[PDB]
């Protein structure tokens, strides 16, 4: 069980760790989060009390290094940093733990929610979508634009999601215009799965990561990417049975976890109605259809 | 974006553009079967591709053989239209290719955008105008070449005959849309108006009669009256 200590909390802030969140008061003796489950990526995230605009946070994996948070009063944010000195870090943690100035990652034993949302999400894949190779952790915020959004403007601060465009030469074989536009199986299976992602696990990891960025940061381009990756599978007549089964589970936990009050902005009516009711896979998402019908019948 | 009343003059500027109407591509008669079910029998169709400035018509004849053993024909007709327009553009020299294609029905946008991916600089646009190009098959010579075709065929016409010698594109287009609007509202009455005087003929190389400027005013007036009469009936007003 790993630890992310905080040097201090000089400004009032709502701190998120994964799907959990805690309010910290200005200069409250808060020194971090312990008992973080090893084996998954995690995200620590922030919303300042005095400017609820710019949700921002850090994707990290505790197996890759010792990470801490320190407020930078110049840049005005909580920054993640790596502590390279193992013995300094363990000594910092042990002291804060002894003085019980850390909150405990509040995982219920029965509760597989974080595993189910991050099943295919890999820290090495996050670092290729979020390019800052001098850090082992990845910064995301509300405002960062995607490579696709930028084409249609600072490349260093872009989210490099795989571009999906249903009306592109990439998506449409010359002479198979109608076939490939109405049945995206070649775009899904040859271009994206065999060609770019190499396997369904990498495709699902990007999908899951796009969703979490949309949910935790209200990142609009992430939401577009999540919907595009769902629509490409649903709009394909030919999908491996295992991918359809797994997609139903992935989407179920995403819909289950979404705040009830954010379904208006985070969910796209056209895509969901098309995927559940009109598409080739209209009958292949039993769990997803049942939670959507019971939790968001308005949207449908 | 969409072509409307506000930007009507754009049709007669020096940027090459084409209207594409797919109304007459897929044409059927509905009939009873021996067992008393209903069935359709396709007839020859056509794509109506018009340059509004010059009057050059690219009448692509859609022979019933293209539907043999195909499913979802009304869907396929939109994609076959987009294929044939794409092929027509690719067949033109670069300096003749359109800068814009305006589709008369929004259901043609995606099929045509996807077929024209190789031409990113050609804008595919819809129109808010209700254009009466469906009535093109009320022009006897266009109707005749479509129905007689035994294979896929492209036939070129000038739908303005020689009018551009005497009037502007704007006026020539107004006249064509008035004639087609009349033919669409009351075909029998429109045709009677166009031939009632036997002394005015259609030249072998023309579609419409050889009216003098004064006879065109009389005809145009008779077409406006026909359209309002019919409208008064339709709506009881």
């Amino acid at each position: 069980m790993n630890t992310v200590p905080f040097t201090s909390a000089p400004i009032e802030v709502t701190i998120g760790i994964d799907q959990y969140s805690f309010n910290v008061k200005e200069n409250q003796p808060f020194h971090g989060i312990k008992d973080i489950p090893i084996g998954h990526v995690h995200v620590i995230h922030f919303q300042h009390a005095d400017n609820s605009s710019m949700r921002y946070g850090y994707w990290f994996d505790c197996r890759m290094g010792n990470f801490y948070i320190q407020y930078d009063p110049k840049d005005g944010l909580y920054k993640m940093m790596e502590e390279r000195d193992g013995a300094k870090f363990e000594n910092i943690v042990h002291n804060f733990k002894e003085r019980q100035m850390m909150v405990s990652y509040p995982k219920i034993d029965e509760d597989d929610t974080w595993y189910n949302l991050t099943e295919f999400v890999q820290m090495d894949k996050i670092r290729k979508i979020v390019r800052k190779d001098e850090n082992q952790f990845s910064y995301v915020d509300s405002s960062m634009t995607t490579v696709q959004e930028n084409e249609l403007s600072d490349p260093a601060h872009s989210l490099n999601y795989t571009v999906i465009n249903f009306k592109s030469r990439e998506a449409i074989r010359p002479g198979h215009e109608m076939e490939d536009f109405l049945d995206k199986s070649y775009y899904l299976n040859t271009v994206m799965l065999q060609g770019i992602f190499k396997n369904s696990s990498n495709y699902f990891g990007e999908l899951q990561f796009a969703f979490l960025n949309a949910m935790f940061f209200g990142n609009y381009g992430s939401s577009l990417q999540w919907h595009a990756m769902i629509e490409l599978i649903c709009s394909s007549a030919t999908v491996p049975k295992h991918m359809l089964d797994k997609l139903d589970e992935i989407l179920y936990y995403q819909i289950k976890t979404l705040p009830e009050q954010y379904s208006d902005i985070l969910l796209n009516e056209r895509v969901w109605n098309i995927c559940l009711y009109s598409s080739f896979q209209k009958n292949s998402l039993h769990n997803t259809e049942k939670i959507m019908e019971n939790k968001y019948p308005e949207l449908l | 974006g969409a072509m409307n009343s506000s930007n009507y003059a754009e049709l007669f500027n020096n940027d090459i553009k084409l209207f594409v109407d797919d109304t007459n591509v897929y044409r059927v008669t509905v009939h009873k079967t021996f067992e008393g079910n209903v069935a359709t029998k396709a007839i020859n169709g056509c794509i109506f591709t018009l340059n509004p400035k010059t009057g050059h018509l690219f009448l692509k004849i859609i022979h019933t053989s293209v539907w043999a053993g195909q499913k979802r024909l009304s869907q396929l007709a939109k994609w076959k239209t987009a294929e044939e327009v794409s092929a027509l553009v690719r067949s033109l020299p670069k300096e003749e290719q359109p800068k814009q294609i305006i589709v008369t029905r929004k259901a043609m946008l995606d099929p045509l955008e996807v077929h024209m991916l190789d031409f990113p600089n050609i804008a595919i646009r819809p129109t808010e105008l209700r254009l009466p190009f469906s009535a093109a098959m009320s022009i006897d010579k266009l109707s005749d070449v479509v129905m007689k075709a035994t294979e896929p065929q492209m036939v070129l016409f000038n739908i303005y005959d020689d009018w551009l010698d005497r009037i502007s594109s704007y006026t020539a287009f107004s006249r064509l849309t008035l004639l087609l609007r009349a033919l669409k509202t009351n075909e029998e009455s429109a045709k009677m108006i166009l031939l009632s005087d036997p002394t005015i003929t259609i030249k072998s190389y023309h579609l419409w009669p050889s009216f003098t400027d004064e006879q065109w005013i009389t005809i145009e007036s008779q077409m406006r009256d026909l359209i309002l009469t019919e409208y008064g009936r339709k709506y009881n007003v």
